[PDB]
């Protein structure tokens, strides 16, 4: 039919879980009226799509919020002109006269939404022409800016609009709704599983819901009608396994260069990712026992190092090489 | 098997003018077109049989019948002796065009020369002048045929309108009001609406929100009823209405537009697929 | 045709070197409606861009192999005209936004929105996928559009996106989307697609150890490896013996010899001479980071250098490598590489 | 309708003796107005610390019914390139006044959005209709003003609002709305608004809602943290603690734990401990450029997102590492 995440993306307030904070901030909003200026953000996958939704359908219904809400995301230009013209007209428009049925059925607050999604991506020409439009017009509109890293949001936007941190979807958070998708596509897991597939996937319901469903498909394309297990799970989500990390380490810990060289080489020739790789031994190393507080603390460092160093999508192979050599001289 | 048929222009204005109808909208809508070359019939059609970054769904169905050729000696190996040929809509409109152009004796198509070609043949006077043509054509199977079916429409909510002619009191009137929203260059997705009567054509766009209605009384052939279709549809609607005097409209309630259009006989019908949900 | 093209699997079941992904492959295409959005990482020439068009040919049948090439025009801010090529088959769409440099984003919004919004009912409503080939190459302002277009209109389009060392892919995109690892084929695979070739082409070969060769020597590189063999094979007439010497390309050659002469002959004309090199190598469009990446891994391979110049230059290549990232101009970043390990050689 | 605005634009001030912390800066104004001479006034300071609201109500104050025609308010969600200067500007600042008499106003709020041609461009317009028309500019970088402009105005200075300016507005909105707020409530909320009322107002609003009967109900610091989603002090000091003194395993599971506990990011738990140790005294001088070198490439990293558990075990390293040097 659909995608689990679009089939199990939340309908209404309640459904969003693990984020009690906003939401109810936003339901006691909907028998008010004064719904503010809102920032939301937080991690990938973590319900603020979502929760924007959810709030913009209980507020108007299906048919006053094609009239009374804005929606800008990066897929459409959002310069400076456009910010100076469209999203002022829209502020400055009046507010639309709902009908009977919206009066009656749904609580139509005297106001417009613009929602902006992916704020992070407008430059601050554009953020400086939205402070006063947001501000003059809001009796009359309401704005919500929706991004992952607020440091993108200028100063002046962050102290207008009223910020929302969306926390990360632990284990903890989102077993509980792990456990009702699961359960209604009638997904036969055994037990650790729906929690590996949340330690794996860190903060990202979307990416332990997608985890699910291709779980549950090959487990149904198999037709042996068994349950899915955690190493399955591990190895259709890049994880690398045990072994070969263990082999990795052993051929760190004696340092000779052309080992190392080979052993990489062969590794990346396996296809695996190095940032999952080079968290898998953060993991051993930072844990473990039989290193000392100096080794962790250089092991840290050069960790953070490597791991910025791949954000900045370089090359695998190479960080991946001079990291396990760093270690090997440590 | 053998195809040969003999049209005048002379003899049957109308039926030779609804011929010459087809062609160009079955040129107009894209290119080739199946000629179901039956032995007691011919169905032109125009079917996309999909889009994958244009859009193209809207399909053709026109039956004209035997009668209108003179001579349809039509003969094969499959049932009822069917004969379906897919060729280039160019060639024949310039064909078409051609012999109307000399018109301005009869004309004579035969069969001859996988890949075969139509050969067109007809006498123009100033003097002798014999002009002859030879469009590429195609000898389509009997299986490619098979999946070659006009779509079913269902009549839960398929609503029908009677249009008013083109001849007439309402004929120039009536043009005006379907022709009218060609006048904009942002109209791509019009909007029809039906309440049980009137035929609205709504625009939905931020500057203002155009409503263009008929307050002439329309008729039913025998409740909203809206379907949002693109614009080329409509200007191949309003070319079909504007050579045809009987024709139907009926709407199926955010599913599709079917366009009958009938001479009393040859029929066109024009099938249109909703660009947009409402 | 080339081998590579002549001999490519048509189906999901004449892929012949992975297995197991093969199988996930058919469990995803067991049933296509909820079919996720899909992301094949894996090492270059391992044949991602075919498991992608078996898995399509299951779904849609075969006629996914019927791509018809299209120029659709663009307009940017400057109001100049860009020209990109579309390779359109029936129910999947082929995209390149690479084709353009940092004016992608154009595309990626205007093509593909257009595609996203505009639905496939012809009363019954397909999905048709888009493929976008080298999804490392967008420019983070590609992919915020990217992520947005694909989470809204779902029901209508699905991506399937091919690239190599995701690592530039930014989290939201990688978050929303079915991630398939691609491993490369062992020499023993390569080696045994290779016979299958030289069988059904009429080689005469000498000795099967002139393949396993040719497997090594490609590196895990199935088109690498089958272009080496139809190239010694139109260069000894057909016949192929273990004298038969392994040819690689122009560009890996003169990145060899730039190694014998940085590691020989340690001076500022010698970095002149190198920069001269370099600017050959860019001439050919070889992307600086693949020079890099090659530069790096031949100084690693010089058996005259300590374990202490091995680190150093590995340390060099990393820093210059994310350095090369940030940067605008390639030349000062591989220049300083040179210059670094000149001056740690000595 | 004042009960439908969102708590920042509900209690904007309208006079100028409901401008709270610039007592300096509103004594000044208010003693131009009452000599009769206004010059070319500059505001500059962060965001959130009165400017437009002093502005605005000090244009009421000077025309309390021709505030329509007499005040042109400019900023940067209206387009103010060289045509604009050249014509709108111009061509109110050259017309005669309404009504009797006075001088015209006008009003560029956020001006450091304006190009180097238009304040170019602007000087000259000051300069020459200064017998009749004065400005007011609205800055928050100064850098972004051309120094001549810079120059042609009379600057004052919007510090960061104080701990009273805050404590009294508070109590404004708290006796308005029938609130009531703890001490310990109140010091938080202070700490968190770092200078800045519509943090303030943002979060009492936040907090209003969170309380399931905002009628009887008070709010303590727990409802902060709760709403606004940050790290209680004791967290910040437990976690601390385990870094300095405890070994490398216990020091990753307690702040693990800590976080996992109300869901903490990383980056309130940075700054957080950054304030901390700003007040230790350390002895090397090494372990402070350490720390300081460290932790903001942690922060920028952060900022930039990534492994959140590598990042945290920088965190910890980092903090291990230059302490290394105190006892040296
Ligand atoms: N708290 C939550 N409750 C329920 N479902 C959630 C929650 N958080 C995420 N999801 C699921 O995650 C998927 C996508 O989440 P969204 O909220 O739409 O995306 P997102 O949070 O905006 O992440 P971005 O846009 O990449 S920053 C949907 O399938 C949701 O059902
Ligand atoms: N001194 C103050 N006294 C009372 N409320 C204040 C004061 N300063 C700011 N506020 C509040 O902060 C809200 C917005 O602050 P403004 O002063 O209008 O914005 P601003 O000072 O111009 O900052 P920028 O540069 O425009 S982001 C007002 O509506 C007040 O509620
Ligand atoms: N299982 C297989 N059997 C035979 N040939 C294969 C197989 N997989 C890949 N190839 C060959 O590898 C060549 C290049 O692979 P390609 O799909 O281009 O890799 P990539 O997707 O990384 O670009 C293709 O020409 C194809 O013929
Ligand atoms: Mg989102
Ligand atoms: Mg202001």
């Amino acid at each position: 039919q659909q995608p689990w995440v679009e089939k199990y993306r939340p309908k209404n307030l309640d459904e969003v879980t693990a984020q009690d904070h906003a939401v109810t901030v936003l339901k006691k909003t909907l028998k008010s009226a004064n719904l503010p200026h809102m920032l939301f953000y937080g991690p990938p996958g973590t319900g603020k799509t979502s929760t924007i939704l959810a709030l913009t359908k209980e507020l108007y219904g299906p048919d006053l919020m094609k009239s009374r809400i804005l929606e800008l995301n990066a897929s459409d230009e959002r310069g400076i002109s456009i910010v100076r013209e469209k999203v002022k007209n829209f502020a400055r428009l009046t507010v639309s006269k709902p009908s009977k049925h919206d009066l009656e059925n749904y609580p139509c607050p005297p106001y417009k939404i613009i929602i902006l999604d992916e704020a992070d991506s407008m430059t601050a020409d554009a953020q400086s022409a939205l402070r006063r439009t947001m501000e003059t017009y809001s009796g009359v509109t309401r704005f919500c800016l929706i991004c992952n890293y607020v440091t993108r949001i200028i100063d002046p936007l962050a102290s207008r609009c009223s910020k929302f941190r969306f926390k990360a979807l632990d284990a903890s958070n989102a077993i509980d709704r792990l456990r009702f998708i699961s359960e209604q596509e009638n997904v036969k897991c055994d037990d650790g599983v729906l929690e590996r597939i949340l330690d794996i996937s860190a903060g990202d319901l979307r990416r332990g819901i997608t985890l699910l469903q291709s779980a549950s498909k090959g487990a149904q394309y198999l037709g042996d009608g068994k349950n899915i297990t955690s190493t399955q799970v591990e190895e259709l989500a890049g994880v690398v396994p045990h072994d070969i990390l263990i082999e990795i380490v052993e051929k760190v810990k004696s340092g000779d260069f052309d080992e190392i060289k080979k052993y990489v080489n062969t590794f990346m020739k396996s296809g695996w990712s190095a940032a999952s790789v080079v968290n898998q031994l953060h993991e051993y190393y930072i844990t473990n026992d039989n290193f000392d507080t100096n080794f962790k603390n250089q092991i840290s460092w050069l960790l953070f190092t490597t791991d910025s160093r791949l954000n900045n999508g370089t090359n695998e192979h190479i960080q991946l090489l001079n990291l396990l050599v760093k270690i090997s001289q440590l | 098997m053998k195809l040969k048929l003999i049209v005048n222009g002379c003899e049957a204005p109308d039926d030779y003018k609804l011929l010459r109808t087809t062609i160009n909208t079955v040129a107009s809508l894209r290119k080739t077109a199946i000629l179901r070359f039956n032995s007691e019939r011919l169905t032109i059609i125009s079917t996309p049989k999909g889009t994958i970054l244009r859009g193209d769904t809207g399909q053709l169905w026109c039956t004209i019948p035997h009668d209108v050729f003179r001579l349809y000696t039509v003969i094969s190996a499959r049932e009822l002796n069917t004969i379906t040929m897919e060729c280039n809509c160019d060639s024949l409109l310039s064909v078409f065009k051609r012999y109307d152009r000399v018109m301005n004796s009869n004309m004579t198509i035969k069969l001859q020369s996988p890949i075969c070609a139509l050969g067109i043949t007809f006498e123009e006077i100033v003097k002798v002048i014999m002009h002859s043509f030879k469009v590429p054509v195609k000898l389509l199977f009997r299986a490619q045929d098979t999946r070659i079916q006009e779509p079913m429409i269902n009549y839960i909510q398929l609503m029908m309108y009677k249009l008013p002619p083109i001849s007439g009191e309402f004929g120039s009137a009536f043009h005006g009001f379907i022709r009218r929203v060609e006048r904009y260059s942002n109209v791509n997705h019009i909007h029809l609406m039906g309440v049980k009567v009137e035929l609205k054509i709504i625009v939905n766009e931020l500057d203002w929100h155009l409503e263009i209605c008929w307050n002439g009384p329309l008729d039913s052939v025998i409740s909203t009823h809206e379907v949002i279709i693109r614009c080329k549809d409509w200007k191949v609607c309003s070319k079909l209405y504007a050579a045809f005097e009987e024709v139907v409209l009926a709407i199926s309630h955010d599913e599709s537009c079917v366009f009958h259009c009938s001479l009393d006989r040859g029929q066109i019908i024009y099938y249109i697929a909703r660009s947009k949900g409402l | 045709s080339l081998w590579v093209d002549k001999y490519r699997p048509k189906s999901l079941n004449a892929l012949s070197h992975n297995e197991e992904l093969t199988n996930f492959l058919k469990s995803l295409s067991d049933q296509p409606r909820d079919l996720p959005h899909l992301l094949l990482y894996g090492p270059n020439g391992t044949g991602k861009k075919t498991r992608c068009m078996a898995l399509l040919e299951s779904i849609f049948g075969p006629g996914v192999y019927r791509l018809k090439i299209d120029v659709r025009q663009f307009v940017t801010a400057s109001n100049r005209k860009l020209e990109l090529n579309v390779v359109s088959s029936p129910y999947h769409l082929e995209i390149t936004p690479s084709d353009m440099g940092n004016n992608d984003r154009i595309v990626i919004q205007e093509l593909l929105k257009e595609v996203a919004q505009m639905e496939q009912v012809d009363l019954a409503h397909r999905y048709k996928c888009v493929i976008i080939n080298e999804a490392n190459s967008l420019t983070k302002d590609a992919q915020a559009a990217l992520r947005r277009t694909m989470e809204k209109y779902s029901k209508n389009i699905r991506l399937i996106m091919v690239c190599d060392s995701m690592s530039p892919i930014i989290a939201p995109i990688k978050s929303r989307c079915l991630l398939i690892r691609c491993p490369a084929p062992s020499d023993s695979e390569i080696s045994t697609i290779l016979s299958d070739v030289v069988t059904n082409e009429r080689i005469q070969l000498e000795t099967k150890d002139i393949l396993k060769r040719i497997a090594q020597a490609s590196n895990g590189n199935l088109r690498v490896s089958l272009l080496m063999l139809e190239s010694m094979a139109l260069n000894n007439e057909l016949a192929l013996k273990s004298s038969s010497p392994i040819i690689k390309p122009d560009w890996i050659i003169v990145i060899h010899k730039l190694t014998r002469k940085i590691v020989k002959e340690r001076s500022v004309n010698s970095l002149i001479e190198c920069r001269a090199v370099l600017y050959d190598l860019l001439a050919h469009c070889i992307p600086a980071n693949i020079i890099l990446k090659e530069l790096t891994f031949s100084l690693l391979d010089v058996e005259t250098l300590n374990t202490t110049n091995k680190s150093s230059i590995i340390e060099y290549s990393s820093v210059f490598d994310e350095r090369l990232s940030l940067g605008n101009k390639a030349i000062f970043h591989l220049e300083g590489f040179i210059a670094k390990v000149m001056c740690c050689l000595d | 309708s004042k009960e439908n605005l969102p708590w920042v634009e509900k209690y904007r001030p309208e006079t100028l003796d409901e401008v709270y912390g610039q007592n300096e800066v509103i004594t000044t104004v208010r003693k131009f107005v009452d000599e009769g001479k206004l010059p070319h006034l500059l505001f500059y300071g962060p965001p959130g610390t009165g400017k437009t609201s002093t502005i605005v109500a000090l244009a009421r104050e000077i025309y309390g019914k021709n505030y329509s025609n007499m005040v042109l308010e400019l900023n940067a969600s209206d387009d103010r390139g060289i045509d604009v200067v050249r014509n709108q500007i111009k061509d109110f600042a050259s017309t005669r006044q309404i009504f009797s008499k006075g001088f015209k106003l006008i009003i560029l709020d956020e001006a450091d959005a304006m190009t180097n041609a238009a304040q170019n461009a602007l000087r000259r317009v000051i300069e020459r209709y200064t017998k009749n028309t004065r400005f007011c500019v609205l800055a928050n970088y100064a850098h972004k003003l051309t120094p001549a402009l810079l120059s042609r105005c009379t600057r004052f200075r919007f510090q960061p609002l104080p701990q009273e300016a805050i404590e009294r507005r508070i109590a404004n909105v708290l006796v308005h709305e029938k609130l009531k707020l703890s001490p310990n409530a109140e010091k938080a909320l202070i700490e968190l608004s770092n200078g800045d009322m519509r943090r303030v107002l943002n979060v009492l609003q936040s907090c209003k809602a969170t309380l399931d009967n905002p009628d009887e109900d008070e709010i303590s610091d727990d409802v902060i943290y709760e709403c606004c989603g940050a790290p209680r002090p004791s967290d910040l000091k437990a976690v601390l603690k385990s870094i300095l003194e405890d070994d490398w395993g216990t020091a990753h599971y307690t702040l693990n734990k800590v976080r996992s506990a109300k869901g903490l990011a990383l980056i309130d738990l940075i700054e957080g401990i950054v304030k901390i140790l700003e007040d230790y005294e350390l002895q090397n001088e090494e372990t402070r450029v350490h720390l300081l070198t460290k932790l903001a490439d942690i922060e920028y990293s952060i900022s930039k997102g990534g492994n959140d558990q590598i990042q945290g075990s920088a965190v910890i390293g980092a903090i291990k590492a230059s302490f290394e040097n105190e006892t040296v």
